[PDB]
């Protein structure tokens, strides 16, 4: 049993500072996911063997299956060496790979008395402790003697080992751009020895249409095309790679992708970004011990890994359709949509229920939604009954039914009204129920404002509801 | 070698504004006391001094970006309310920072859209500290001087935003000038 | 403190307000608050002033007179109980226990006006 | 072997990549850069200072309480996530964490109650462009500043003979006037130290086991490497930057690029490090500092 | 490089209303508890009137451009040719002369003036309360002008001169159709506070 881990996502997907950073992140998250899919692809080449071993991809993972042969081993320990050198020769710090395997029996697998949760613990934390040690003597010596003459750190990608070109740009971030210009048109990528985004094995990844794919196809070239969740294709390698890429900028007028402003200069509310992360937080067990003692064979686990992974990276490109979000990082356990204050608070809403649809209420969603001014560096941009029945729905709705019908109470009236409520003293409740004597409203709204204000959690459900209204 | 430190306190004759946040105005996330920012301090001095005349006010706060390098000589730091206007204000309750309202008229309109800012009170002292290195004997008075000159200009200027429009006006009281590193003396310095 | 609003409902007979009390009947009364919560008001401390304490004696004299014209403004005079909490004002010279009574009667008239004929 | 209190009272930039980073403690090439730097400025000797003194980093404090970096000793167990989730351990309950004393519980407690300071991003513009006289954009920027309680600060670690200690001492004294961050000149990052003596922090700082605690960030020199890995658990951190006055176009100097164990490593071989020089194509040397400073067990 | 300062008093001819708080109180001074006039109002009707002096258009109106001496005195900074402002308006506080004789004379800061409503086909009355300062009272008030050019000093002052003309026969405040906030100009001196320019023949009205 294999598993692989991915060192350093978090960190280099979120250096992005650049006007055009929407356009990278997508390309970025694209970027790792292809290089994790072409990195297991070739492994499982070089072991002779078959797609369908591949037990779970998704975030920085992998889970494979393979012989237990001694072939076996000194091949994976080879590919291992040869993939550690190419990573250490072009990010070095950046991205780094693992790998760990662990013995395993057909007695094991069967479920017999749970040693398949022992198992895959332990091959957890064969991965989770050989990163302790991952450079020998000879390498980590390599690295701290290069008087190397080189330019200076790339502004899409904060690199200092990295030399820039034309406009202060290297050339794994333009072509990152140019693959992101790509992505919004055209539906495959192919691997390919010219391509244009360099990749593991000294390969390199482009974009087609079906039809040229279908050239390639009858031109006999090792090719292995990578689809944008497109069924139905039966073109040469045929691989639909699960992934959501939705952006609400491409339902315009213009095609062509757009800038953060897009989304900023919605005129309804303030000019701001919406931005949400979500885990799903009971995945360790789900992963680990699922099913209990009836149900932990690998058949089920891999169902299980394999349904996750669905939900993750078809519902979603559906969900969106209504919120004017883009969709950043989806798969694994990470959801990243990035848009309007109001759309993303909606969604996030929307997609909890949703989600609690498709696991019956069984898998929770824990998230965090901040508001940040426009073009602000999304590296930084970066690093549930009760708000929807009593927020939203009731006093939210009170308040802007209140506020449409009375007129004059603009963001000053509602301003005032937050000070009187942030410093909690009895004098402001008594100046509130003055301001409230003085407004215009019906008698209903504002002996139901002044009451929710009488009460503590009422009072923060109010001031939450009417700072959403501005 | 030594360094000198010039203290002292400074006062808004009129509001204050400085609003990174814009309308609010610049505070501490968790005591919610507003504060003054160097870099507005820095800026202001530097843009007067040049604007007074390349040698001197290159000298004081320092380029070192056009092929010649030259190390700042010059430290300005934050500047925090002073004790004194806490309890004068607790006492007296008075409220730490005003807001005006203000509006703005269309031509061939003549229809009003408001306008909200926030605004620090009158009166407020704020705490300052400069940190000067000498590095040259023979220029101690030469800069001070022109730091002195600096004070004038910005006491005859604003801070922060708006200033044409009647804000930002400020005042320098209770300045000493005392060494703390090093021997060399500092009671003939002058900054008014 | 709302007991005010408490002895305004209670205060609604079976239908009339206090009896024949109307918010008109209180024209002098709260003329002569609002007088006297703007001269305190351009007060600096809470120490008062001792014309003002001449005023406020004043205006006692206002609330018997009225309470001797009508019947009605007696009643209301009586029960909610103006009369010690002047007292107790004149006695304590603080500026904003002066202010909290100002809001006091302006609560009873405001309350008194949403509940009439 | 004394220790030096700091506290700030003024938000500081620590940095990793750009200006608008915010960061909590700093590593010990940075303040033997500061140390350094403030020597030479001061005209005094550095060789004194150079191959004698024993810098540990900065770690933070709070009210009464003292913190350490998380060992990184594997713990058998499985929870991996509270654990993860932890960045310092108070030293009242250090050597109970290394005997596998601390519970999920007591983590989440730890966690909860390690408030020590907030982040804040403060906007700039810089008017210096065309826009004084033309139609120019005026260009806003973004500073990462970081910020304690009144009652918080930062520590350190010295030791070495009692000559360099009082070198060091009056050093600080000096220095406590410029900086320790980045933006020194543009108004932040001054402090206020104070030497204070710890009872339990000496009773751990002279303790006696079989492994070892990084509290600096080193590099075995290239004879002992090869000894040094024999039995590690250590994370590698990239350290680059530019470097001050060493020619005419501070935009074409850049301190060649390295790298050095971090701060909670754990070793079976204990190793000396050294002042390795990152300089090329200059008129003085440029220093890194790396040299370990042990805790035993 | 030099800077001239402009000092005076305004004297309110009738009661002034600037009122920014909005029953309908009037700005004050939370450190004094006294009512002033903030000076981008000054700042604002000089520049309104100024401008109306000189060449007011159709695509004039649109765009809040204006003939290129008021867009000199008080800048721009919009479009294209952008101008810094040469002329730094101040608010106005209550003076302290004007304290002793209010406190001798017992005499109210701000005066409560009823007024009312008679809308027609009803004729039913609607009342309401305004405050606005005390008649007689003065406020100080400071202007700063700023020199980057040298011969043009004496047309910006005819400038100056003749929008303070005008704004004496005008008004701030609100209600200034309906009789508030008259004001006139006395006691003015100009003196260069910093640098090297004279200032004797300089002269505001
Ligand atoms: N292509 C990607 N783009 C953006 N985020 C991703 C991508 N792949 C995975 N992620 C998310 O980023 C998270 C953080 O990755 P991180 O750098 O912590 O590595 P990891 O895969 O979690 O493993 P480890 O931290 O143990 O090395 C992952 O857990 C995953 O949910
Ligand atoms: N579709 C999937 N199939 C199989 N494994 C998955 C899938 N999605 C995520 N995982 C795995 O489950 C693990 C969950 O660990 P992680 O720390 O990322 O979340 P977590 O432990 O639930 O965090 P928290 O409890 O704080 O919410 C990950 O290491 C990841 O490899």
């Amino acid at each position: 049993l294999l598993s692989m881990d991915m060192s350093g996502i978090q960190d280099f997907i979120y250096n992005i500072s650049g006007s055009k950073a929407l356009k990278s992140l997508r390309s970025r998250s694209f970027y790792l996911e292809l290089m994790l899919e072409v990195i297991v692809d070739q492994l499982l080449e070089r072991l002779e063997l078959a797609r369908a071993n591949l037990l779970y991809t998704g975030g920085g993972h992998a889970y494979l299956l393979v012989s237990n042969t001694d072939k076996v081993k000194k091949k994976i320990t080879q590919f291992n060496n040869e993939l550690k050198k190419w990573f250490m020769s072009e990010f070095t710090t950046d991205l780094s790979l693992s790998m760990a395997f662990e013995k395993c029996s057909g007695d094991d697998l069967m479920n017999t008395s749970g040693n398949y949760r022992t198992i895959w613990r332990n091959v957890s934390s064969k991965l989770s402790d050989i990163k302790a040690h991952k450079y020998s003597a000879e390498d980590i010596l390599k690295l701290n003697h290069f008087h190397s003459y080189g330019d200076r750190e790339c502004k899409e990608c904060l690199r200092s080992d990295i030399d820039i070109n034309d406009d202060g740009l290297c050339s794994i971030c333009e072509g990152i751009i140019n693959i992101s210009n790509d992505l919004r048109d055209k539906s495959f990528f192919v691997l390919s020895e010219t391509g244009k985004l360099k990749m593991p094995f000294n390969k390199f990844i482009s974009v087609i249409d079906y039809e040229e794919a279908e050239m390639l196809v009858q031109n006999n070239n090792q090719v292995r095309i990578y689809s944008k969740n497109k069924p139905y294709i039966g073109i040469g390698i045929s691989t639909n790679l699960w992934m959501c890429d939705y952006d609400y900028a491409s339902q315009n007028q213009d095609m062509r992708e757009k800038g953060i402003g897009s989304y900023v200069d919605r005129e309804e509310g303030v000019k701001r970004l919406g931005v949400v992360r979500a885990d799903i937080d009971n995945l360790g067990a789900t992963f680990i011990s699922g099913i209990p003692e009836k149900y932990n064979s690998i058949s089920r686990t891999a169902t299980l890994s394999r349904q996750l992974s669905l939900f993750f990276k078809y519902e979603l490109n559906h969900l969106l359709e209504n919120y004017q979000i883009t969709a950043i990082y989806s798969g694994g356990d990470d959801l990243f949509l990035i848009g309007a204050w109001d759309d993303i608070i909606e969604a996030s809403i929307y997609i909890n229920d949703k989600f609690k649809e498709f696991t019956l209420d069984k898998l929770t969603l824990s998230a965090g939604v901040g508001m940040f001014s426009g073009k602000y560096p999304v590296s930084k941009m970066a690093f549930w009954d009760e708000f929807k029945k009593n927020i939203l729905e009731e006093k939210l709705l009170v308040l802007q039914q209140g506020f449409s019908q009375t007129d004059e109470h603009g963001k000053a009236f509602i301003y005032k009204m937050l000070a009187l409520l942030r410093n909690n003293e009895a004098i402001n409740i008594a100046r509130l129920a003055y301001l409230l004597a003085r407004s215009k409203m019906n008698e209903d709204f504002t002996s139901k404002i002044f009451n929710w204000a009488q009460n503590d959690k009422d009072k923060n459900q109010l001031i939450t509801a009417l700072e959403y209204y501005i | 070698y030594s360094k000198i430190k010039i203290s002292g306190t400074i006062e808004v004759v009129t509001g204050l504004h400085i609003g990174g946040g814009g309308s609010p105005v610049v505070r501490d996330l968790q005591t919610k006391l507003p504060i003054i920012p160097g870099s507005s301090i820095k800026g202001k001095m530097r843009n007067l001094l040049a604007k007074h005349f390349d040698e001197r006010v290159l000298r004081l706060f320092g380029s070192s970006e056009k092929g010649n390098i030259q190390r700042a000589r010059l430290q300005i730091s934050d500047a925090f309310f002073s004790e004194k206007t806490k309890e004068h204000f607790a006492q007296n309750d008075i409220a730490y920072t005003e807001t005006k309202f203000e509006n703005t008229i269309n031509r061939l309109t003549a229809v009003a859209n408001p306008r909200q800012i926030e605004r620090v009170t009158r009166g407020s002292e704020f705490d300052f500290v400069f940190i000067y290195n000498v590095d040259e004997e023979s220029q101690v008075e030469d800069d001070f001087e022109n730091i002195e000159k600096a004070i004038h200009l910005l006491e005859n200027d604003y801070l922060g935003g708006g200033g044409t429009r009647g804000n930002g006006r400020i005042q320098f009281k209770d300045t000493n000038i005392e060494t703390v590193v090093g021997e060399y003396d500092s009671t003939n310095l002058k900054i008014k | 403190m709302t007991f005010a609003h408490e002895v305004v409902k209670s205060n609604v007979k079976n239908q009339v307000l206090f009896n024949g009390l109307t918010t008109s009947k209180l024209r002098n009364l709260m003329e002569q608050v609002n007088r006297l919560y703007t001269i305190a008001f351009n007060s600096n401390e809470d120490q008062l002033n001792e014309e003002f304490i001449d005023e406020l004696e004043y205006l006692k004299i206002k609330f018997y007179y009225e309470a001797g014209r009508e019947k009605s403004v007696d009643e209301f005079l009586k029960k909610t109980l103006m009369f010690p909490i002047i007292d107790r004002v004149i006695k304590k010279e603080s500026k904003k226990f002066f202010l909290d009574y100002c809001k006091y009667f302006e609560a009873l008239v405001a309350y008194a006006k949403y509940y009439q004929k | 072997t004394k220790v030096f209190k700091l506290s700030f009272k003024t938000p500081v930039h620590f940095g990793k990549k750009r200006l608008s980073d915010g960061e909590m403690t700093i590593t010990a090439d940075t303040l033997f850069s500061a140390l350094f730097i403030e020597t030479l400025q001061l005209g005094k000797d550095t060789d004194w200072l150079l191959n004698d003194l024993i810098i540990s980093d900065t770690f933070p404090y709070e009210n009464e309480l003292y913190y350490l970096p998380k060992p990184l000793i594997k713990i058998d167990s499985d929870n991996h996530k509270a654990f993860k989730k932890l960045k310092y351990v108070p030293v009242h309950h250090y050597n109970q964490y290394l005997n596998g004393e601390l519970s999920a519980e007591d983590a989440t407690d730890l966690n909860d109650i390690f408030n020590i300071g907030y982040f804040s991003l403060q906007t700039k513009v810089s008017l210096i462009a065309q826009e004084t006289d033309s139609s120019a954009d005026s260009e806003p920027y973004s500073v990462g500043t970081f910020t304690f309680e009144p009652e918080a600060g930062l520590y350190f670690i010295a030791k070495g003979s009692e000559e360099t200690l009082d070198h060091l001492n009056n050093i600080m004294t000096a220095l406590q006037y410029s900086g320790l961050g980045g933006k020194r000149n543009a108004g932040y990052g001054q402090f206020e130290y104070e030497i204070i003596n710890n009872q339990q922090l000496s009773k751990l700082l002279n303790q006696n086991g079989k492994h070892s605690i990084l509290l600096s960030t080193a590099m075995a020199k290239k004879e002992e490497i090869e000894s040094a890995l024999k039995e590690a658990r250590y994370i590698l951190t990239k350290r680059s930057g530019f470097v001050q006055s060493t020619n005419y176009s501070e935009m074409l100097v850049k301190k060649s690029d390295f790298y050095s164990f971090s701060s909670g490593s754990v070793f079976k071989n204990i190793f000396n490090g050294d002042i390795f020089n990152v300089g090329h194509n200059g008129k003085h040397p440029v220093y890194r500092y790396a040299k370990p400073l042990w805790l035993e067990v």
